């Protein structure tokens, strides 16, 4: 039962340092978008960067 | 002698157009400095990363 306990603990705090994984309200992490594009050259083109679920 | 003392107002027509056109060269200036300013504007928005109140 202790150790039952202590991994659903550490479960719970797995799902918390998943969630908290923001920079300025974006989170490459956390699951809430499929991917980010950044600017690769002054006309616009993508710097795509695949999200990575945590 | 009546036609080249016509000339005057050729002169000062000349001046009074290429006045007008440096008058438009300042403003066209500023537009392209104001039109460059939008361009760097609309290529910051483009990013997908940033978050509503940057847009």
């Amino acid at each position: 039962n202790a150790l039952k306990s202590d991994f659903d603990s550490l479960r719970d705090q797995i799902t918390k340092a998943a969630s908290n994984a923001k920079f300025n309200g974006v989170s490459i992490a956390d699951g809430t978008t499929t991917k980010l594009s950044f600017l690769a050259n002054s006309d616009g083109s993508a710097f795509t960067v695949t999200a990575k679920t945590l | 002698s009546a036609t080249a003392g016509s000339m005057n107002a050729v002169k000062d027509s000349l001046q009074r157009g290429q006045s007008t056109i440096d008058v438009a060269l300042a403003a066209g200036d500023t537009i392209t400095d104001l039109l460059g300013k939008m361009k760097e504007k609309a290529l910051a928005a483009s990013d997908t990363s940033l978050n509503t109140a940057s847009f």
